[PDB]
């Protein structure tokens, strides 16, 4: 039993999912993943989405696991084939193999549009270092020239 | 009249407008041509040492637990600001955190693993991006019960998928491949 | 080093494949001709290793974890990587240089200019 | 000759012209620089997966069933928009 | 597990770039053989 | 006549001299802009 979670583009439901059956009816990157453990392993699955949606958490006061963690630790399912990071808290109450994918926290943000140049920023071409030292030699001729 | 040196003078100082000019010209012509815009929150520093624009993460998992238990300057101070933000900073999903984001009109920053991040970054409208390397690393992995007999066959399975360069090839095929926006009048 | 010292002593005719730790070091060190192009041809990893079935192997494998989560092992490398470095460690599109000589050749033209008006009139 | 009011009147024009010209100059070889870079075609694969400008085939013909028999990538996802694609993007004729 | 994450990359050799002459460059040291020679040559004919 | 058409066409001379100057510059700035991806090559 692989047991699994909704997520794009992990796994996600086949746009004709309501007339398929078994695992023909999810598709994604842990689908085709799964479909090749599977096949080097040489056993037959059946993918299975994860009851209460969640990943592995313990709870504080109740001390005990939710989600996919909680599935496996528990004997609800034999193996979960997820985007599941790999933490120490999951770590000492399940075995995680090396990581199919490496990641970390980014920042995402909406792409911000070009301020207005103003009057500072056609002058950028030319340094306001360079400004300063035009109006020096510019100074520095006209004493010459004197 | 005509004076020799205010002549040469005057060719000196020709010659050097001249180069000056067409610097200038280089230089506009190349802002132009390549139109690089500076990074609005570059550093992960930026979104600590400013309270204008809000950031958040999820209302859980490990990215949150890693604000949580962060011991770092930043992160600690990130996390500091996360716990003590009214109106709520955290999502319950991603989709939350990007329709957020795209809602939110540039006031709030999501912070998401690489992974969605660099999918959300393929999907349109195409109005969202991942600014600065990444705060740590970590790696997603093949779970199975302690003591199962899965687990020695899983692990030898994921590094022969791994070196014969089909994880690759497969992340390709979901992220890059089906991407409305590749390859970044 | 004989890779290093081969694209140093190859006049840029020889392109040497190494891990990317061992590229973002020497991209530190002088003479700092030396840079690491483009992504990564794949992604691996160092770990600790213990004879197989090891009593060892578990508290080593929560430790590295445990050192990971609280990213002792990032200050380490920027400790052993970034901050010794003699290359690495002021970025814009424009620097003065270029266009700045000039003001000195053109000091050359005023203070010769006004020596041969000197000697003019003497 | 040296009138001042007028030579700065001249001086702070030329200057002005100057970097108008510069800009048109400059504008004129990005805009030149632009034109003759790579259009899509299997960028256009790339663009037959952005959806700002829609694209289709004939509602029946040898072009429709090589997008719908295709195992490809790119004709493959191709199909997979045009046969979902709101507003209908197929036509009758040519 | 993994305590450091790298990858195969590629190591090539980048020259360092470095006043008056660099802005005699793209002149390219042969204005001041060409077009001085043309100086001289123009004003010994207007001679 | 003569001394005319020199300056005239030494005019035009100097002229697609600096025209060069400028135009290789501006591919120099642009090229600076630029980088120098792919591990195929
Ligand atoms: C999508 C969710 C809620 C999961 C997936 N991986 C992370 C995890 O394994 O904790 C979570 C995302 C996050 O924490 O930002
Ligand atoms: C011109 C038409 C409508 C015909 C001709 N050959 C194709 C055919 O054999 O169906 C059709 C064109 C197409 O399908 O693109």
């Amino acid at each position: 039993v692989v047991t699994t979670i909704l997520e794009s583009p992990y796994v996600m439901m086949k746009k004709n999912h309501e007339m398929l059956e078994g695992n023909e009816r999810y598709e994604g990157y842990c689908v085709d993943l799964a479909a090749e453990i599977a096949k080097h392993c040489g056993f037959k699955y059946k993918l299975t989405i994860v009851g209460d949606g969640k990943y592995g958490a313990r709870d504080a006061d109740t001390k005990i696991w939710n989600g996919m963690v909680g599935e496996l630790v528990y004997g609800k399912a034999d193996i979960a084939i997820a985007p599941l990071t790999i933490t120490l808290v999951r770590e000492e109450v399940i075995d995680f193999s090396k990581p199919f994918m490496s990641l970390g926290i980014s920042i995402m943000i909406k792409k911000p549009q070009k301020s207005k140049p103003g009057v500072f920023s056609f002058l950028d071409p030319l340094a306001y270092e360079i400004w300063m030292a035009i109006v020096f030699a510019y100074i520095g001729v006209s004493v010459v020239l004197f | 009249p005509r004076s020799l040196s205010a002549r040469i003078v005057a060719g000196v100082w020709w010659f050097f407008t001249l180069i000056i000019i067409s610097s200038y010209t280089a230089n506009l012509a190349a802002f132009l041509t390549v139109e690089r815009m500076v990074s609005p929150i570059e550093s992960a520093e930026d979104l600590s040492k400013q309270t204008e624009i809000a950031y958040g993460t999820l209302d859980s998992g490990s990215t949150k637990e890693f604000f949580r238990r962060s011991k770092i300057a930043v992160f600690d101070k990130m996390w500091t600001y996360m716990r003590s933000a009214e109106p709520s900073v955290f999502v319950r999903t991603t989709a939350e955190g990007v329709a957020r984001v795209r809602k939110s009109k540039g006031k709030y920053a999501y912070l998401l693993e690489s992974t969605m991040n660099e999918y959300i970054e393929q999907r349109k409208p195409c109005d969202t991006m991942k600014v600065g390397g990444n705060l740590d690393s970590k790696g997603y992995g093949i779970a199975t019960p302690k003591g199962s007999s899965l687990g020695t066959p899983v692990n030898l399975a994921v590094l022969k998928l791994s070196e014969q360069g089909v994880l690759d090839k497969l992340k390709n095929k979901w992220w890059y491949d089906k991407g409305e926006c590749g390859a970044k009048k | 080093a004989e890779g290093v010292a081969r694209v140093r002593k190859s006049k840029g005719k020889y392109a040497y494949l190494l891990e990317s730790t061992m590229n973002e070091y020497i991209e530190q060190r002088k003479p700092c001709d030396t840079m690491k192009v483009g992504g990564n041809l794949d992604s691996k990893g160092y770990g600790i290793a213990t004879p197989k079935g090891s009593s060892l192997g578990t508290p080593v494998n929560l430790a590295v974890l445990k050192l990971s989560e609280q990213g002792v092992l990032d200050k380490l490398k920027n400790k052993w990587w970034y901050d010794k470095g003699e290359c690495g460690a002021k970025t814009s599109a424009l620097s003065l240089s270029n266009v700045a000589g000039v003001f000195y050749i053109l000091v050359g033209g005023l203070g010769l200019a006004m020596l041969v008006a000197l000697i003019e009139f003497a």
